[PDB]
């Protein structure tokens, strides 16, 4: 008689279901805690978060299956790489937000909470906040290059 | 209100030798076709027996006389042992022994054929085609039981409604000569030997004999 | 029986025609092989 | 192997044993139970040996 | 309840309908207006459940069919062993089976045909059969040509016998719908009737003639001075002289105590040295526990005593949390729907024999099997192909019961519910699941050529640079070699040679088996066997989960299973049906499988068979290219076909020259096929109007009007010679390869 497995909010007509991967206590609070949700921050300030953890992760992969080290001195000139692909990104995002978002236009995202509680005007998406969230991931994905590269002239890490 | 074991409806009783018992339902009536029809099987059991009656005898008769009998080199081998070629080998014989079978097909093949007639119409075998006993053929109202006269010469109780306690006779004997036979196939097939030969060894000595000590 | 001579002369006719034929054309061959040309004129 | 028959009877007694204590023709069978015996008596066999073997090691 | 038998009396026999085409559908007894009725004359044949709607019917039908198929089967078998009894030299290969080559069938001389009676060798000439026949006769103590003689006349009355049945079945005798249903007891049959007498049976032939005879034929003593296999039976001293065990009669089974019969059964495991084969002491012993084991399976389900199961029962008591009420309702749908059943019989049967292949070559059953690598490859082939092809097969039928029986109203099941409920989740995810093994196995191969062709292979995927070690199978590996003694103290040697890591069987001068190695090279095609797998699953599976309703079309079900469309709106709907998803993915099982056999073909040359001399030092076929070859595209290109394809385009004027003519026979009709799948009957039909003109203006029109094929049609026209293409081109590559190398 008990199911775990409901519709969406109590709505069988809309899209989605509820499981233990989308409705957990767990799930939910850590997808409400990750900068991209955090609906009433800066968004600039949501985007240095996303770009440092980004940048600092990117900088693995390249170094270890650069051509340029795999026994080849060059190393950790690799994570420069990575600085070069965090600039892609960047025009990427600058180019999603401008042509998405107008100045003029207001936000994009939904008003009403879960809960109905239509209390909550919300985010970035909008030309203003956007230009803010990738200045913010740009600023973030070199600096988290920077330092996973300053960690490796440090050195010490078992895998490189 | 009759001895009986296990279940089934249709048992009526009505039946010679009836106990009642079918646990595998061969003669349940509900879906009928082909050879798995009730009365067919009644008609069945009655020819085997009958013949097994008969045979039964035949596996022994020889076996039995030549050991207290005139019987030479035609000394009964086991019944099994004449007819199969590899254990006795068999024995010639006036005729060959395929050539026997063929004549012997023939023969059956006319009174088996007749017989069949009889289960699939009532007197059609004693109506027309010549020679006597055609009168003799056709006769009864059951197939089973063609009430010769011919097949039966001696009314023997036929007249009476006695004749029901011969039917049942005549039915539980034929149970008793099918299930010996089998006894035969297996006893001669282990035992090698004689079925009457290998009676003797269980005879003779008791605890030494029987199958766990067979073996 | 008719209908059993119905069966027949379906798709059933072109393989005993083709048979026929594909027996005919063998016997020759096995009769005349390897002609390239046609020599009687 | 007297000790190995003595040891298959038991199995067989228990198991028909059963006869009361475990599964047989049960609640409602059309039958007047020679099932159960036979199931019984081959569940019966079935551990003599099972029990038997592990005996032999 | 209590279950019995159920029939019904005479139901019609005559040629009159025989003479009426298309009687059984009544849109199509009427005759033809255009030929597109001859088409689907054909087409719904076979579709009983479309003739009527009466269960009984149908399942009468099915019945008497089964009949038909196996009186096929056993005339098939007749000819296989009448040609093994004039047309052969199985005696002669019964002496020498290690040189000379085993030949079933000669060809008349006419035209030129004789020249593919090549020299088989034992005097005789004739084509050389891959079969595996002369090594399952070996194996049945079959002497002389007297008992495969004996045995095509046996299967040949077995043939007429099933056909007679049939007849009696559906004409005489047919059997109720009740009586078809009857599951638990069927079930309980085929477990224990079928299986465990069946298996039995077998293991008592092997026990008095098989391992009898074995013996004698490896002692090395003349074939016809063996005693005849009833001279085992009759006189015990001769099977008591060897397996002494015999001594005894039932002791000691009667009196248990098991056993001294390790005597002629053992759990040894590996292989004859002599042989090459699977032990035959073993194999017995393994149809023993077999029988037992389906004995004693055959007494699950409930009939008429009271003790078992009801399946039903079973059922319904398997609902979780997360599935509802879910198992509820099947035993109704999988009783009364014959489409459900057939699919996943279809889906089993087919992965079954997918196992067999996979074990016949790992474990050789039968003796000279091993080294006889012209058979071992296309058995393994065979069987490959057939479990592809029927688990295709199995798709088709779950669409079609999606389609036609499946009823939420009547007969609802909440498993298959809920499924429906989310059906976009399963497709969307296993769509990710192909596109990141696309490119994590083909990929890598792209990697390792683009860096090969710029001279850079230490930036390659291989096991001189960057290394995939398969380690998972690697220690399952390494397990099963310490498996005897510590494991199964039983077991004497390994399961398998390929598990031997110190062990090699050699018969002749070529190698049987031996551990067969792992490493980047077969990571990589293992991938590629897990990408091109899943892509096939996908693409069946959503044709039967999306087969009822979409988005796009809401009343699909009401198109039915098989229709070409609905029409160019919405953007374009062709081939939205689920029957062009069995045949889309028809070329993706084909794909899968392409891949599969050359991977089996490759390996076993490269790292397996080869010749050996009494050096120890092994030289195999292609002498060990697979692992830095086979991890490049253009290393398949080149160093296996190009490389291998030689035999079969040098093959005319030799005894292998019908593989040379089907090679481009078959690529013929797969670029043939390419003609349907490629267009469309419109324009054809348009042709065809020309061509029609031309006709009624000479006064020789038809007046059944021409018609091009049906949109369908074209599609199964085309993919049917796409397959008889493509696997014929390999067969006559295969063949010419390993019958001319091997
Ligand atoms: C061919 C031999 C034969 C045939 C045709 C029959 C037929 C019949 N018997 Mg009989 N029976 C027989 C031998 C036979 N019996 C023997 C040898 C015995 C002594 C053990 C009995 C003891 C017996 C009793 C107590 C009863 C019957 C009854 C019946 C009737 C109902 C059961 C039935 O229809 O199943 C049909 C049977 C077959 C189609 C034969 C199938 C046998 C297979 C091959 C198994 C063989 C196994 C064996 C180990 C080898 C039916 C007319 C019942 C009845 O009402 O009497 C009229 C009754 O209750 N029989
Ligand atoms: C022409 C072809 C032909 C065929 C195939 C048959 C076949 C048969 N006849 Mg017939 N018969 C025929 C012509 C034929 N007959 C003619 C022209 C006449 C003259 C009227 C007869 C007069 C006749 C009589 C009186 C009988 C038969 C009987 C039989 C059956 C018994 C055969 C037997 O068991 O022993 C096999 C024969 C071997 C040589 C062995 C068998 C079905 C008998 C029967 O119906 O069952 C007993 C029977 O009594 N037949
Ligand atoms: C069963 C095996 C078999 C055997 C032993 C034969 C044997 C023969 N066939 Mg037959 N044939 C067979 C099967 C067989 N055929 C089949 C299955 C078919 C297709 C149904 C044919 C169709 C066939 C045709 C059309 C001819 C033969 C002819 C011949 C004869 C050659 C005559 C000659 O002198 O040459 C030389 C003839 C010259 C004119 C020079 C020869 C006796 C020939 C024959 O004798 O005509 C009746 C003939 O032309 N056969
Ligand atoms: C095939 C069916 C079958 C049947 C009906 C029986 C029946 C019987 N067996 Mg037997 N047995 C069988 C198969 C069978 N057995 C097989 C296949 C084996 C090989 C292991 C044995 C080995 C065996 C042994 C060692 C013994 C029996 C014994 C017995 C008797 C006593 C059973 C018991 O222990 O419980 C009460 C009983 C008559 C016991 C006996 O001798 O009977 C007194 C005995 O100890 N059986
Ligand atoms: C335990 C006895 C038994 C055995 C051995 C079989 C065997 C078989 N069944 Mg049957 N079945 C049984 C009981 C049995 N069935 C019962 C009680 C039911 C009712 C529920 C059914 C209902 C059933 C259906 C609906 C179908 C089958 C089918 C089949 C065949 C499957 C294909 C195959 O393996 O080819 C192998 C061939 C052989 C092994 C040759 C065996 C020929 C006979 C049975 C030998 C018996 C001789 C015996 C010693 C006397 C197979 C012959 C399928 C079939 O193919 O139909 C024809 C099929 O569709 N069975
Ligand atoms: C496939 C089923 C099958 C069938 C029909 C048979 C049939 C037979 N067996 Mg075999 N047997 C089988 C399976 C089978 N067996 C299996 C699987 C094993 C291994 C456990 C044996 C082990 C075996 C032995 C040791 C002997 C037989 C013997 C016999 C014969 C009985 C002679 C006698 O009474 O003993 C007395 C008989 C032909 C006996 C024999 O060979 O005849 C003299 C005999 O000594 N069997
Ligand atoms: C247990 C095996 C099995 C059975 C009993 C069925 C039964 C059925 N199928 Mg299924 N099917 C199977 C396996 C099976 N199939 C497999 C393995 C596949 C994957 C390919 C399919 C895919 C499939 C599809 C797509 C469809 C069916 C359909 C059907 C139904 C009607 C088919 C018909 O009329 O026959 C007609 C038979 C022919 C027209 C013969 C055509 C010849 C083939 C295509 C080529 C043969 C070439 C040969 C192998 C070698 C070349 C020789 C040549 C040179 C002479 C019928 C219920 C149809 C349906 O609608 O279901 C209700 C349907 O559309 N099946
Ligand atoms: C060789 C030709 C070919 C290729 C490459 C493909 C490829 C694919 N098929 Mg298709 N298919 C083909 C023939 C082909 N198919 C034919 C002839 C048929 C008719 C039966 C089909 C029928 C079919 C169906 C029904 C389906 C597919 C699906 C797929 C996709 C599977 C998922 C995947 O692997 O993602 C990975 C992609 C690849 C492995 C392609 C290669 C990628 C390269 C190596 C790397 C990228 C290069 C470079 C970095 C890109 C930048 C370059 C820049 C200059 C632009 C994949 C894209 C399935 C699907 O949609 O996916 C879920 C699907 O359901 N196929
Ligand atoms: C998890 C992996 C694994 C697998 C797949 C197996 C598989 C097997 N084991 Mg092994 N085993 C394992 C782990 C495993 N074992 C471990 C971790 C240990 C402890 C180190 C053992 C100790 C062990 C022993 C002592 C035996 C096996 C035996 C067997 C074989 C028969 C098992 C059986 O039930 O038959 C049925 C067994 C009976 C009906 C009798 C019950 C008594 C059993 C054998 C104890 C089978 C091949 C047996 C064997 O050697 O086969 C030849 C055996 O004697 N295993
Ligand atoms: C080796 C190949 C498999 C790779 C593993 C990853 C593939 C996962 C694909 C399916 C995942 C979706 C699972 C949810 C589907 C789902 O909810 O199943 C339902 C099941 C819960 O069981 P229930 O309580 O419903 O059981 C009662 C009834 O289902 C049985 O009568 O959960 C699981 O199956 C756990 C095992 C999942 C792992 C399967 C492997």
């Amino acid at each position: 008689t008990y199911q775990v497995v409901q519709p969406i909010n109590g709505d069988p007509f809309i899209g989605s279901l509820e499981t233990p991967v989308t409705s957990s206590p767990l799930v939910a609070w850590y997808l409400s805690n990750l900068p991209g949700y955090r609906t009433a921050v800066n968004p600039l300030l949501r985007g240095i978060e996303v770009g440092l953890a980004h940048g600092f992760f990117l900088v693995g992969p390249f170094v270890k299956a650069g051509p340029l080290r795999n026994t080849e001195i060059a190393g950790q000139a690799g994570s420069l790489a990575a600085a070069g692909l965090v600039v892609i990104l960047s025009i990427c995002l600058t180019i999603y937000g401008i042509s998405s978002f107008n100045e003029g236009d207001p936000s994009t995202a939904p008003s009403l909470t879960l809960t109905g509680r239509k209390k909550q005007p919300d985010q970035l998406q909008t030309a203003d906040g956007w230009a803010k969230f990738t200045g913010g991931f740009f600023f973030g994905g070199i600096s988290g290059v920077i330092w996973a590269f300053f960690l490796l002239y440090v050195l010490d890490l078992p895998y490189y | 209100w009759f001895a009986s074991k296990q279940s089934l409806s249709y048992l009526d009783g009505s039946l010679p030798g009836d106990y009642g018992f079918d646990p595998l339902g061969l003669s349940d009536p509900e879906g009928t076709g082909g050879f798995i029809e009730p009365r067919w099987l009644a008609y069945g059991e009655v020819i085997n027996g009958r013949f097994a009656m008969l045979g039964a005898v035949g596996a022994i008769a020889p076996e039995y006389l030549g050991k207290v009998g005139l019987i030479p080199q035609e000394t009964a081998l086991a019944w099994f042992q004449t007819g199969v070629i590899p254990p006795a080998g068999t024995y010639n014989y006036w005729a060959d022994n395929y050539t026997l079978f063929v004549l012997e097909m023939a023969l059956m093949g006319f009174a088996e054929h007749r017989r069949f007639q009889d289960w699939a119409k009532p007197g059609s075998m004693g109506k027309q085609y010549f020679l006597g006993l055609e009168k003799g053929f056709g006769g009864s109202g059951n197939p089973a039981y063609p009430g010769g006269p011919f097949f039966n010469p001696l009314g023997f109780g036929k007249d009476e409604k006695s004749l029901k306690e011969l039917k049942l006779k005549e039915v539980k004997n034929g149970r008793l000569a099918m299930l010996a036979i089998l006894g035969y196939f297996i006893q001669g097939l282990v035992t090698g030997v004689g079925p009457y030969q290998n009676l003797l060894d269980h005879v003779a000595d008791p605890v030494n004999n029987n199958v766990l000590t067979s073996l | 029986r008719d209908l059993k001579t119905y069966l027949s002369v379906a798709p059933v006719a072109s393989t005993l025609w083709f048979a026929a034929l594909a027996g005919l054309l063998i016997e020759i061959n096995r009769l005349f092989p390897d002609a390239l040309t046609f020599p009687f004129f | 192997f007297i000790g190995s028959s003595t040891n298959v009877i038991m199995v067989a007694s228990t198991t028909l044993m059963l006869f009361a204590g475990r599964f047989g023709l049960a609640p409602s069978a059309n039958r007047k139970t020679l099932a159960d015996t036979l199931a019984c008596g081959t569940v019966g066999h079935i551990i003599g040996v099972g029990v038997v073997l592990g005996l032999k090691t | 309840e209590v279950k019995i038998i159920l029939d019904r009396d005479p139901i019609k026999t005559s040629f009159e309908q025989w003479a009426k085409p298309g009687h059984f559908s009544r849109t199509i007894a009427k005759g033809p207006d255009t030929t597109t009725w001859i088409w689907n004359l054909h087409a719904d044949a076979h579709d009983f459940d479309s003739h009527t709607s009466d269960l009984e019917e149908i399942s009468r039908k099915v019945f008497s069919a089964h009949f038909g198929q196996l009186s096929i089967i056993f005339l098939w078998l007749s000819g296989m062993y009448f040609h093994g009894a004039r047309f052969s030299n199985y005696e002669a290969w019964l002496n020498d089976p290690t040189h000379i080559r085993p030949s079933a069938q000669v060809v008349w001389p006419i035209v030129g045909q004789e020249i593919l009676n090549g020299d088989v060798g034992g005097g005789f000439r004739g084509i050389q059969i891959t079969s595996g026949f002369f090594q399952i006769w070996r194996a049945s103590g079959i002497t002389s040509e007297l008992q495969l003689y004996c045995t095509a006349i046996g299967a040949l009355v077995f043939a007429g016998l099933m056909l007679f049945a049939g007849w009696f079945h559906y004409h005489k005798a047919a059997p109720k719908l009740a009586w078809f249903q009857d599951v638990e007891s069927m079930l309980n049959h085929h477990l224990a009737g079928l299986l465990g007498l069946g298996s039995l049976s077998w293991a008592g032939h092997q026990v008095h003639v098989s391992l009898p005879i074995n013996q004698f034929l490896n002692a090395g003593v003349d074939p016809k001075e063996i005693p005849l296999p009833h001279e085992f039976i009759l006189n015990r001293d001769l099977l008591a002289q060897l397996y002494p065990s015999f001594a005894e009669g039932a002791t000691p089974f009667f009196t248990l105590n098991w056993s001294k019969y390790a005597d002629f059964l053992t759990f040894r495991g590996g292989l004859d040295p002599l042989t090459g084969g699977l032990w035959l002491t073993d194999i017995a012993h393994h149809h023993l526990a077999i029988a037992i084991l389906f004995l004693i399976a055959g007494h699950m389900y409930r009939t008429n005593w009271g003790i078992g199961h009801g399946i039903k029962d079973i059922l319904e008591a398997h609902k979780g949390p997360f599935t509802g009420q879910g198992h509820k309702g099947l035993y109704e749908i999988l009783t009364t729907s014959w489409h459900a059943q057939l699919s996943i019989n279809l889906a089993m049967l087919g992965s079954l024999t997918i196992v067999v292949a996979q074990h016949m070559y790992s474990m050789p059953p039968y003796p000279y099997l091993a080294t006889d690598y012209a058979t071992q490859l296309s058995l393994f082939t065979h069987h490959m192909w057939i479990g592809g092809f029927l688990i295709v097969g199995a798709a088709a039928h779950a669409a079609i019961f999606m389609v036609r029986d499946y009823d939420p109203t009547t007969r609802y099941n909440d498993l298959l519910d809920r499924v429906l409920r989310h059906r976009d989740a399963i497709i969307s995810h296993l769509n990710w699941v192909c596109i990141f093994l696309g490119f994590h196995s083909f990929g890598l191969y792209i990697h390792n050529d683009t860096m090969s062709a710029l001279g850079r292979p230490q930036d390659m995927f291989s096991d001189t640079a960057i290394q995939l070690q398969p380690v998972f199978a690697q220690w399952i590996q390494n397990t099963h070699a310490l498996a005897p003694g510590t494991t199964a103290p039983g077991a004497t040697a390994s399961t398998s040679l390929t598990w031997g890591g110190g062990d090699l069987v050699a018969v002749g001068n070529k190698v049987a088996l031996l551990p067969i190695p792992l490493g980047t090279a077969d990571f990589l095609v293992h991938h590629i066997h897990a990408f091109t797998i899943h892509v096939t699953v996908l693409i069946l599976l959503k044709g039967v989960l999306f087969a009822r309703s979409s988005r796009l079309i809401p009343d699909k079900a009401n198109l039915g299973f098989r229709f070409p469309c609905d029409g160019p709106g919405r953007g374009g709907t062709c081939q939205v049906s689920a029957w062009d998803h069995v045949f889309l993915g028809l070329f993706w099982m084909y794909n899968s499988i392409s891949v599969v056999i050359f991977h089996f073909s490759w390996k076993m040359q490269s790292d397996v068979w080869g010749t050996i001399n009494d050096q120890g030092v092994v030289t195999h076929i292609t002498t060990g290219n697979f692992a830095q070859s086979s991890i490049t595209i253009n290393g398949w290109l080149r160093d296996f076909l190009w490389a291998q394809a030689s035999q079969v385009i040098q093959s005319y004027g030799s005894s292998l020259s019908a593989y040379g003519l089907f090679f481009l026979g078959a690529h013929f009709v797969w670029a043939f096929s390419l003609m349907f799948l490629f267009s469309g009957r419109g324009y054809w039909q348009e042709l065809i109007e020309s061509i029609v003109w031309a006709h009624n203006k000479l006064k020789v029109a038809p007046a059944t009007q021409p018609r091009a094929l049906s949109i369908v049609q074209g599609r199964a026209v085309g993919v049917t010679h796409y397959l008889l293409g493509g696997i014929a081109t390999t067969w006559a590559f295969f063949l010419a390869r390993i019958i001319a190398v091997g």
